[PDB]
RNA sequence: AUCGAGAGGA
């Protein structure tokens, strides 16, 4: 059993009330480029900026792809909880869940507990750990 | 000037017994008591309130001074006498003194007409007395004054006699006080809770316990504070807010010292936002006041309540006056960022079992909390007496008011029973303490009088408690712990172990605030970042800039017996700037050589002005003085680097260390007085040497020099103690040298006949002729008569035939008209020795004798008669009874190599070498390998060396200066094969063995375990009365119990014929009459052959039931508990 | 510490979007946008014929597929509503409540050296 | 902390109920004797203890 | 990214919570209990490390070079002062309990340099 | 019921007190507040009180 | 073993040293710590073994099987060995260490109870506190396993 | 004698 938080690096809640001119510098490369292109309104998108630092080697070793996680993510919330996501190039593997449609600030939070503790990305849960090996007897 | 590796192991062995000559072994019950009776009776009285009654009139009753004088003894007549503690031992009294207190009463009724009545020495109790403490009669006399006492000089004291019968406190283990531990459990709604049992230094009051717990996993971290006499929680912002911090700003001042580190500050948020509604002190009372005095309270006294719960009940060590909360705010605030480095992990739970967090209740403090309770008890009453008096309005006489049982009684009877609390609460109060002194052999008594106890609890199986802690080094005995249910739980002092006994902070914190300490309320708390606090007794009672030259400052204060004290714990936690300084008592520590840069402060001037301690007064306490010698606590060895001897002071090739602090002075004293006595207990596997120091404590000796004198109800002396041959150099404190407890046997190693196989031993016969393990028991039998009314009266007389109605046929010719037996008649068992009669309402008079206990077969040793408290005739008759080993007694060498006697080989059967030499014992080889007791091996060799070299040999434990190689050139050199191995010749043919036989002396013990007091049998003897089964015990001739699992063997043979005999027909058979018809046993008349149901009301369908008696009592039970049991017979 | 890692993407998506420009993102197996990602060619034709015919029949089917007062069902049907009905159901809590009891669990097993 | 409470007003044990209507943040203490009834504001750290507090501080200071 | 730290209100000396102006679409970091109110100069308002990437020689306090009990090298010698000496020790906590690394300090009296090999 | 007498023993003492069993004691107090209870619900008595 | 044990201090000092699957890194340094220790109790039991003669007697025991144990003579000639709490070497009972006689963070093998001595040679007074500390977690064992075993 | 407690033994 895999959970998002046995893979990430770090969360943290931005407010990013522009998608086009992010908080971040670095972020902003797919942001716009994801953006220009209308599959999912600039309009409905919230102001409160979910961005989750996954580390690259955690994503190996499940062999884990962003789109995987994204996948996991848009099925457990549907659509109300939009994700966006880079390719599995840039030195940082990141990714960005700003809510799209107790205030949002705290609500996101508690999205953010619940995404990182128990959404299932792979495996079967309640199997914690596994080792493999050749048996000598 | 430096004391060269040449002479230290002398030097060292000097400076201890310096300390024995100082200290001795029983120093903690000694100090702790005199600290008792100088301060804790004193403060105990002061701190009590007066009590103020009136109907007009009232008096205040103050009570200001004690007054303890020495132990009297009262007769009929009432003419105070000083009574000795063998007197007290014989005639069954307490040793006790009486305790005055003067009491001040004022009358004021109106118009200043005040006027006050002091009542001086008034008479409040009486307190036993601690033998050879300060109050004690036996105090400061000599070796003749004791022995013109009938005392022994060796005897250490430390104990009490409560009705003749002496009585040991054990020191009790205790979770310290004052300091907040954050442990996790596991299996719990918190992730962490931090606890501090607070109590006030002076013992004004019992521990109050604060709890400051983690709510377990908004969702974040929630904190509350479980605060007394408050019915529920609370979270921990309200309760800062109750203490007038409004602004969350001025609540994390206190809780986060440090504003720049944001991950204590997120964990703390939830908590700020839980407790967001309340923002005001008045609220934040009211709150808190809801909840405890009622659910209906106006709100002046609910805030009346809860700041009366604050200031008082919640952390009483920080403070208890008005105008504190900045203090009590500091320290909550300390507890909640102690529990947030928890959380954090910077910072490590708590540990449970380290000692550095245990405290050592010693008699002084058990006694305080006894006399706390019972001058509550005693004032209470005084309080009533006069109140019904002034509501008749009449005056009343305090010494009338005043019964002096309670103290009295109270103390008494707690010592007496060891049930340790009220004698009403017999359930809630804890047993254990207080046991009957073990008088068995002279090391039993030394090591019960350094008993500790953790009171865990026997039953619980976690081992965690049972360990042995890292930190009992230096301070309890690695080896002696009871093996059976309370291993690890019952421990012992290590021999330089000193338990601290309490002292005064107040210089200290006077020296403080001269040095560069601030204030707590005093500070603003941006200065807390970089500072280190200062802890006193628990108390964060200020701040410091350099704690390094503060801690040098202090150290070298203690070290010149400045108003630093020597037991003042002093540790500096450097990591975390904490320093915490101790003053209470129970903390127990051990004496360690301070070192300079690389070297010890003890210079060979030390060492001379020791070498003559009995000319020039220099002593332990000058050491100690000088700056020399350092007493360390284990909570201060966590900051200490030790040196194990001065070679590792030594510059080497590779320096380990070259900062050590600290040096052994011997490593030998982290043994106890039991594991002491093991010659070479590190040639041993560790649980051998537990089961000597157990073993050590049932060996035979002389128990005590004054043994002609004791009547004891148990006592064993050897013919002929012997002194070890082979020793440690710690047996010269322990007095074993004086009061040894076994002899030097020629110990053979060897398979011969195949008598001593699996843990046995074959003894010769001869020797055993010769008074070899020879020992005399001494048993002593008490006796009163009672007048206690003209109803029915006791009194010694020789019985006779035609007056006495349960007479014995037992033969009473050896009686005196007196009705006591006299000394020196030859007494078999069920013999009389006491001739009691008793006037009943064989007539007029009952046989009431005393009888000897049955198969003893002594000698009546002495006749001693007397008058108890109460004052009618009591009389004690030692009877002595000659033991000579045989086979089935126990005997053991002192490696836990324990065995009994198999048989006895007469001289000219035994094996023997060249020169005639026969073993006294032969033990089989095969209870080595297993058992892997080399110590034994080395013990026999080096015996050898001594027997044949005039010496005594040197086991002690860690010494480089003795191995098995130099004692094997020193054995060659007396013509003998240098491993210890001898040519031994068949003593039933003569021919050579051949193999060489390992033979020398070795010290052997004879165990109390003989045989002749466990052989039993019974046929057809006394039962039970409630089931009419066989009765329980050897003194009772009672049964042997065939018990369930015996039961399950024979089910499992499937003989059931046996198990049917075992179970109903040599237990209990019996017959009932069951009616046919309701299966209810029912009415039989077998005279007239009448047998009926009141139930049915039949009389002809009755059957007969064979069953046991204990079936026929369940099936009554049953029916008591409405249950109906029907034996259907068909 | 088997965990082999690499990071190749020489495929790019490649599907041609609206305003004439083909897709240039390195997804590894789906392309948020265009779905799966199918090899293609210069000018974003699929190379495989198959895959080409299903994409189109796809793109296809895609392209076929008191009033006054206010309403208290709107309340109760949005994504905000949603998202915070399931995050704030019983059984959820729990699941996170024991995730995060182990990791207190292991803040507990960091001193191991120690007796504690 | 009991739950149910003596009336101020009439004195019978454990007559009062009170209800706390979180929704509204408002806790009502009635009465079922003598039907005595006191709203008061709460807080999510209120209880009925509280209430029971309020109503009592209000009955002490109406009657001065 | 680093974390963030709680900021209070400048009149009641309570704790700023988060909150969003829709009007200007900027953060604001507002009081509960007064009303007052600030433009916050972060944007950013949780931060969450799962991987704990924590320097602790951030941690460290040079006074633990005045510890007898922890041990001295001198084959590790200051890069702030020469200072030939140093004391060295674990990391020893929650976190750092993996990886035995060793973190050095200088034990020249007002230099107090730290740092891991 | 009320046992028997070897359900409850009363088992003489070194002297001629005779030790009741805790039974016996038991029954006393059930004796005691039956009897008392039992002239409280037949005179008149306090609901609360008989409760 | 020792200076082995020694090496592997270094690694792990340096970060030198990486985990090895199923085990993170203190418990890999531990794993091969405790197997560098056992390489050395066994072959210096090996050694002790084959020093012996058929004369003796500690010998003449083991081979009939009446009573000890090839490791009871490896004990008593060469080395007593790794003393164990709850299966784990001495544990750190003082702040980062077994006892005041150590410094900081010391994970060799004297410091976390390796009796380096033979029951002839003797145990130094360290060993003999960790010997005892082995003995007394045995005690406890058999003193608390019948309870529950007889249940 | 009963009850409890404690200390021990295997
Ligand atoms: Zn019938
Ligand atoms: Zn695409
Ligand atoms: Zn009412
Ligand atoms: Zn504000
Ligand atoms: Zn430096």
């Amino acid at each position: 059993h895999t959970t998002l938080r046995k893979v990430t690096a770090n969360t943290a809640i931005y407010y990013d009330p522009n998608p086009q001119s992010t908080v971040v510098a670095e972020d902003q490369e797919w942001v716009n480029v994801y953006y220009e292109m209308p599959d999912f309104d600039v309009a409905r998108i919230s102001p409160w900026l979910l961005r989750v630092e996954l580390d690259r080697k955690h994503m190996t070793d499940r062999k884990l792809t962003m789109e995987q996680i994204a996948e996991k993510i848009n099925a457990g919330f549907g659509d109300d909880l939009n994700c966006i996501f880079n390719d599995d190039n840039a030195e940082k593997l990141v990714l960005r869940i700003r809510i799209m449609n107790m205030d949002d600030d705290v609500f996101l939070r508690c999205i953010e507990s619940n995404m990182l503790t128990d959404m299932t990305l792979q495996g079967i849960e309640q199997i914690s750990k596994v080792y493999m090996h050749l048996p000598q007897t | 000037d430096e004391i060269t590796p040449d002479l230290w192991q002398e030097a060292c062995w000097i400076v201890i017994s310096s300390y024995f000559d100082e200290k001795g072994l029983v120093r903690q019950q000694l100090d702790s008591f005199d600290e008792f009776i100088q301060m804790s009776v004193q403060r105990i009285v002061e701190d009590a309130p007066p009590i103020d009654l009136q109907a007009p009139p009232r008096y205040l009753l103050k009570f200001e001074q004690i007054y303890l004088s020495k132990p009297t003894h009262w007769e009929r007549d009432g003419a105070p006498s000083p009574m000795m503690p063998n007197e007290a031992r014989l005639r069954n009294l307490t040793y006790s003194a009486p305790l005055y207190v003067d009491i001040t009463k004022t009358v004021i009724k109106e118009g200043e007409e005040q006027l006050q009545t002091q009542h001086q020495k008034t008479f409040i109790g009486k307190i036993p007395i601690m033998l050879r403490s300060t109050y004690c009669l036996l105090n400061g006399l000599t070796d003749r004054d004791l022995c013109e006492l009938n005392e022994c000089p060796l005897d250490p004291g430390g104990y009490f006699i409560i009705n003749g019968s002496e009585k040991v406190l054990i020191a009790q283990e205790k979770m310290a006080t004052n300091t907040v531990y954050v442990f996790a459990k596991k299996d719990s709604k918190y992730a962490y809770t931090g606890e501090c049992r607070s109590c006030l230094e002076n013992s004004s009051r019992p521990t109050s316990t604060i709890w400051v717990s983690m709510l377990a996993r908004a969702i974040g971290q929630r904190i509350v504070a479980t605060l007394p006499y408050i019915k529920q929680e609370v979270p921990i912002i309200i309760v800062f807010r109750a203490l007038g911090f409004v602004s969350d700003r001025d609540i994390l001042e206190h809780i986060i010292y440090d504003f720049e580190d944001p991950e204590m500050m997120e964990m703390v948020k939830p908590s700020l936002d839980e407790a967001f509604v309340i923002q005001e002190q008045n609220v934040a009372l009211n709150f808190i006041g809801s909840r405890g005095a009622k659910p209906g309270v106006t709100k002046e006294k609910r805030i009346k309540y809860a700041k009366e719960v604050l200031q008082k009940e919640m952390l009483p060590h920080v403070g208890v006056s008005d105008f504190c909360e900045t203090k009590k705010a500091y320290f909550l605030g300390y507890m909640v960022h102690r529990l947030l480095l928890a959380a954090l992990g910077r910072r490590e739970l708590d540990d449970r079992d380290h000692y550095g967090n245990k405290r050592l209740d010693l008699a002084g403090p058990l006694l305080a909390f006894l006399f706390r309770g019972m001058f509550k008890n005693l004032l209470k009453e005084v309080r009533i007496y006069a109140q019904k008096f002034i509501d008749r309005g009449k005056d009343f006489n305090l010494e009338l008011a005043i019964k002096t049982r309670i103290i009295s009684d109270g103390l008494k009877y707690s010592l007496a029973t060891g049930n340790w609390g009220d004698q009403k609460k017999a359930h809630q109060a804890r047993a254990g303490v207080s046991q009957v002194l073990n008088r068995l052999t002279f090391a039993s008594t030394l090591s019960h009088l350094r008993r500790l106890n953790s009171p865990i609890g026997r039953d619980g199986k976690l081992a965690k408690p049972r360990q042995l802690h890292n930190t009992l080094w230096g301070m309890v005995c690695p080896a002696e712990t009871p093996e059976g249910h309370a291993v690890g739980l019952v421990k012992n002092l290590a021999l330089m172990a000193y338990i601290s006994v309490g002292s005064q902070p107040s210089p200290i914190l006077e020296f403080l605030e001269e040095w560069s300490m601030e204030n707590l309320e005093e500070i603003s708390p941006a200065a807390i970042a970089d500072a280190t606090k200062i802890f006193v007794n628990g108390c964060w009672v200020g701040i410091h800039k350099d704690p390094e030259q503060l801690m040098n400052t202090l150290r070298k204060l203690r070290r010149q017996m400045d108003i630093i004290v020597s037991e003042v714990s002093m540790i500096r936690d450097i990591r975390e700037r904490e320093i915490r300084i101790y003053t209470d008592a129970g903390r127990i520590c051990r004496p360690l050589l301070i070192v300079e840069k690389q070297k010890l402060l003890l210079k060979k001037r030390h060492i001379d002005q020791l070498k003559e301690r009995e000319y020039n007064n220099y002593s332990w306490q000058d050491l100690v003085a000088s700056g020399v010698v350092e007493y360390i606590d284990t909570l201060e060895e966590e900051t200490v680097m030790l040196a194990m001897t001065p070679d590792d002071l030594q510059e080497k090739e590779v320096a380990y260390c070259s900062t050590y602090t600290h040096c052994e002075i011997h490593p030998s004293m982290i043994l106890g007085v039991c594991a002491s006595i093991i010659p070479f207990p590190d040639h041993n596997q560790s649980p051998r040497n537990t089961y000597q120091s157990a073993m050590g404590k049932q060996a035979m000796g002389v128990y005590i020099t004054n043994f002609h004198v004791r009547m004891d109800t148990l006592a064993h002396v050897l013919y002929y103690p012997q002194k070890p041959l082979v020793t440690t150099r710690s047996m010269e404190y322990l007095r074993f040298r004086e009061l040894p407890a076994g002899i030097n046997s020629i110990v053979a190693i060897a398979s011969y006949t195949g008598y001593n196989q699996e843990d046995s031993v074959i003894m010769n016969r001869s020797a055993v002729d010769r008074g070899f393990f020879r020992s005399v028991f001494y048993r002593s039998y008490k006796e009163q008569e009672s007048k206690k009314g003209f109803d029915q009266e006791e009194v010694f007389e020789k019985p006779t035939r035609e007056t006495c109605q349960g007479m014995r046929h037992a033969i009473y010719d050896k009686l005196d008209d007196d009705g006591l037996i006299a000394p020196g008649v030859r007494v078999s068992g069920d013999d009389v020795i006491i001739g009691k009669t008793v006037t009943l309402p064989r007539y007029t008079k009952r046989d009431c004798s005393t009888f000897l206990r049955t198969s003893e077969t002594g000698i009546v040793d002495q006749v001693m008669v007397t008058l108890n408290q109460e004052g009618y005739k009591f009389c004690k008759i030692r009877v002595r009874s000659v033991r000579i080993p045989q086979i089935g007694d126990k005997f053991a060498s002192r490696h836990g190599q324990k065995g009994t006697c198999g048989i006895q080989y007469r001289q000219e059967d035994m094996p023997f070498t060249c020169e005639g030499i026969t073993p006294d014992i032969i033990i089989n080889p095969h209870a080595i390998p297993s058992r892997m007791t080399i110590g034994h091996l080395i013990e026999c060799l080096q015996g050898k060396v001594s027997a044949n070299k005039g010496e005594i040999g040197d086991a002690t434990p860690f010494n480089d200066a003795v191995n098995v190689q130099k004692i094997s050139n020193l054995l060659s050199d007396y013509g003998y094969h240098l491993r210890g191995n001898e040519v031994l010749y068949n003593g039933f043919t003569g021919r050579k063995i051949t193999s060489q036989i390992f033979i020398g002396p070795t010290y052997y013990q004879r165990l109390k375990h003989m045989v002749d007091d466990k052989i039993h049998s019974r046929a057809r003897g006394p039962i039970q009365i409630l089931n009419r089964q066989p009765m329980e015990g050897r003194s009772r001739d009672g049964g042997l119990r065939f018990g369930e699992m015996e039961r399950d063997c024979q089910i499992a043979h499937g003989a059931a014929q046996f198990l049917r005999e075992r179970l109903f027909e040599a237990s209990d058979p019996y017959q009932v009459h069951v009616c046919n018809l309701c299966g209810i046993m029912a009415i039989a008349n077998t005279r007239t052959h009448t047998y009926e149901c009141r139930g049915c009301r039949n009389k002809t369908q009755i059957s007969l039931v064979r069953m046991p008696y204990a079936c026929k009592l369940l099936f009554q039970e049953l029916m008591s508990m409405s249950i109906a049991p029907r034996m259907m017979s068909v | 510490t088997f965990a082999g890692k690499f990071e190749p993407v020489q495929h790019w998506c490649r599907a041609p979007r609206p305003d004439g420009r083909l897709c240039e993102r390195q997804d590894r197996l789906k392309c948020p946008f265009h779905g799966k990602i199918v090899p293609r060619d210069d000018e974003g034709r699929p190379l495989d014929p198959e895959d080409r015919a299903r994409e189109q029949r796809r793109q296809l089917q895609k392209q076929e597929r008191y009033p006054s007062l206010t309403n208290l069902k709107a309340q109760a049907d949005t994504a905000r509503a949603r998202i915070g009905r399931k995050v704030f159901a019983k059984a959820a809590v729990r699941r996170v409540v024991a995730a995060m009891n182990r990791m207190d669990q292991k803040k507990h097993e960091k001193f191991s050296n120690q007796f504690n | 902390l009991e739950t149910q409470f003596t009336c101020p007003f009439c004195n019978h044990e454990k007559s009062c109920d009170v209800k706390m209507d979180r929704a509204r943040n408002t806790g009502v203490i009635s009465c079922t004797v003598c039907l005595e009834e006191f709203q008061t504001p709460i807080t999510y750290l209120s209880e009925p203890v509280d209430v029971y507090s309020d109503w009592i501080d209000a009955c002490e200071a109406a009657n001065q | 990214p680093g974390f963030v730290g709680i900021r209070f209100c400048q009149e009641c000396n309570n704790m700023l919570y988060p909150k969003e102006d829709k009007e200007n679409r900027i953060l604001l970091y507002a009081c509960r209990n007064c009303d007052y109110q600030q433009e916050a100069d972060n944007s950013c308002i949780y931060v969450n490390k799962i991987t704990h990437e924590v320097d602790e020689l951030t941690q460290i306090i040079a006074d633990v070079s005045q510890d007898p009990t922890l041990p001295r090298t001198e084959d590790h010698p200051c890069q702030k002062c020469g200072h030939k000496e140093a004391v060295f020790f674990q990391s020893h906590s929650a976190r750092a309990e993996d990886a035995m690394r060793l973190y050095y300090v200088c034990t020249a009296p007002h230099c107090g340099h730290r740092w891991t090999e | 019921p009320v046992p028997p007498l070897s359900v409850r023993p009363a088992v003489v003492m070194q002297g001629s007190a005779r030790n009741q069993d805790d039974l016996t004691h038991k029954l006393a107090d059930i004796v005691k507040i039956n009897n008392q209870l039992r002239r409280n619900e037949q005179n008149g008595a306090a609901a609360h009180v008989i409760a | 073993a020792k200076q082995d044990v020694i090496e592997v201090i270094e690694k792990a000092h340096n970060n030198e040293l990486e985990p090895t699957p199923g085990n993170t890194l203190r418990q890999t340094f531990e794993n091969q710590v405790n197997r560098i220790l056992n390489d050395a109790r066994d072959k210096t039991g090996s050694s002790a073994q084959k020093s012996l003669s058929e004369y003796n007697n500690f010998k003449s025991m083991v081979v009939s099987g009446a009573k000890g144990s090839k490791i009871n003579i490896s004990q008593v000639i060469a080395v007593v060995g790794q003393q164990n709490v709850e299966g784990k070497r001495i544990p750190f009972g003082f702040k980062h260490r077994t006892l005041p006689h150590f410094i900081k963070d010391d994970y060799g093998p004297e410091s976390r109870g390796f009796v380096e001595n033979s029951y002839l040679a003797g145990l130094t007074p360290t060993e003999f506190f960790f010997h005892a500390m082995g003995g007394r977690e045995g005690l406890i064992d058999t003193a608390v396993k019948t309870a529950e075993t007889g249940y």
